[PDB]
């Protein structure tokens, strides 16, 4: 089987412009685990994010955690893409407070 | 329902081309890892040792240092007449858990392609009925060294029973702590129009059984979302809770938050 990905963004604590937070994407359900995933800033990468050791569920499908710190603005845009052999293109996930 | 098991995911990307890694958990939580660079098993917890001693963890590094490798290799060598085809996956978990405070079972299963494949039970390799043939010719296989599976069946019988009663006890200041939850409350996207969604979040619980409503006073509100429990980087959980309502009819809503954490007082938030 081929299973394609489940891609939830959200952040830890409330927005307060101008206050350093943490931004997370949950990437869950796929299969085969060779995957891409990036967060952007402004739709370019950010350089160092950090994930969650690859894990399984009871129905053999994959999943990763990714984080990083970051201080949301009035105007910033932040995403979440991701690439994976079940997607004719790449997928992005965009964050909204609201 | 708590367990413990081991996992294993080996990748044959190409001819020239593999990755495979190994690790322990506790349900959701990791505690273990090996470090092939080195060829030693890695504690992510001061409690990671449970009441075992450096001998018998010792025994145990030798183990996984020959299995690896063996095991990793002769998937390889099997390929062509097994039938598996590049590229390909490999998936393995074993262990064993608790009801009610008592040891109920052990077991280990192994998948191909995503797909149940094969699980060791009463001593023995076993094929899964509809993965057919292929399934059939790697028991024949895995069946003849009859040492080795005494030792898989020691392993699951005897060493992980005492493993995860020593593990639970060692951990008990980590697992049985209470984190309270904060809350907020936003805008969710529009169902149509004259129609509005309420969103309620509520972050940073510990444990995870959690309960979350809408209200109208004492009114439970039956039109109540909850989404998935969702992880967070540092071991504490996240939920949303939403409601669709004509716009007209939104005054006087309520969320409210119900957890072990609180001590009796619930948390309330007012629209
Ligand atoms: C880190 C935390 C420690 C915490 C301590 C607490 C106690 C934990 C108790 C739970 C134990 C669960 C076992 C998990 C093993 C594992 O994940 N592995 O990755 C090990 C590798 C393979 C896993 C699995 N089975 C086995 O390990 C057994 C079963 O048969 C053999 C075996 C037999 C003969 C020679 C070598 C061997 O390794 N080994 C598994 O995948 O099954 C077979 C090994 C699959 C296999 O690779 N078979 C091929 C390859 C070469 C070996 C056997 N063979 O024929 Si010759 C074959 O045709
Ligand atoms: C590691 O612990 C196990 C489990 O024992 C129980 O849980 C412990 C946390 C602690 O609360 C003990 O007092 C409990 O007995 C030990 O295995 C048990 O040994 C007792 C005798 O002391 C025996 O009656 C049980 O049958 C055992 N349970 C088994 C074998 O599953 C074990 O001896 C400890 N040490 C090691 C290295 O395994």
């Amino acid at each position: 089987i081929q299973r394609t990905p489940k891609i939830q963004v959200y952040s830890r604590h409330p927005a307060e412009n101008g206050k350093s937070n943490f931004l997370n994407c949950y990437v869950s359900g796929f299969h085969p685990s060779d995957i891409e995933v990036d967060l952007l800033k402004n739709g370019e990468r950010i350089e160092k994010v950090e994930h969650s050791d690859l894990s399984f569920s009871k129905d053999w499908s994959f999943y990763l955690l990714y984080y990083t710190e970051f201080t949301p603005t009035e105007k910033d845009e932040y995403a979440c893409r991701v690439n994976h052999v079940t997607l004719s293109q790449p997928k992005i996930v965009k964050w909204d407070r609201d | 329902p708590l367990s413990f098991h081991v996992i294993w995911i080996a990748s044959f990307y190409n001819h020239s081309w593999k990755q495979n890694l190994v690790s322990g958990w506790l349900s959701d939580l990791q505690t273990h890892t090996w470090d092939s660079n080195s060829s030693t098993i890695v504690f992510l917890w001061p409690w990671s040792r449970g009441n075992f001693s450096n001998e018998e963890w010792k025994e145990l590094e030798t183990l996984f240092r020959i299995r690896t490798i063996r095991s990793f290799e002769g998937i390889r060598r099997y390929a062509h007449e097994l039938q598996f085809e590049y590229p390909f996956e490999i998936q393995v978990t074993g262990g064993c858990e608790l009801h009610s405070g008592k040891v109920s079972g052990s077991f280990l299963q192994l998948a191909y392609q995503g797909s149940d494949f094969v699980s060791f039970q009463n001593n023995s390799w076993l094929p899964y009925p509809v993965a057919g043939n292929m399934a059939k010719h790697f028991c024949k296989v895995l069946n003849q060294n009859q040492h080795e599976n005494d030792i898989t069946h020691n392993l699951l019988s005897d060493t992980c029973p005492r493993f995860i009663l020593g593990l639970l006890d060692a951990g008990k200041a980590h697992l049985q702590r209470q984190v309270k939850p904060e809350a907020w409350l936003s805008h969710g996207p529009s169902p149509g129009p004259g129609h509005l969604q309420l969103v309620c979040h509520v972050s940073g619980f510990y444990p995870k059984p959690v309960w979350v409503m809408w209200m109208r006073g004492e009114q439970e509100q039956q039109g109540t979302q909850r989404g998935d429990i969702l992880p967070s980087a540092d071991g504490t959980w996240y939920l949303r809770a939403t409601l669709e309502v004509a716009a007209g009819e939104a005054a006087d809503l309520s969320c409210r938050v119900k957890h072990s954490s609180l001590e009796g007082q619930d948390i309330v938030l007012y629209w």
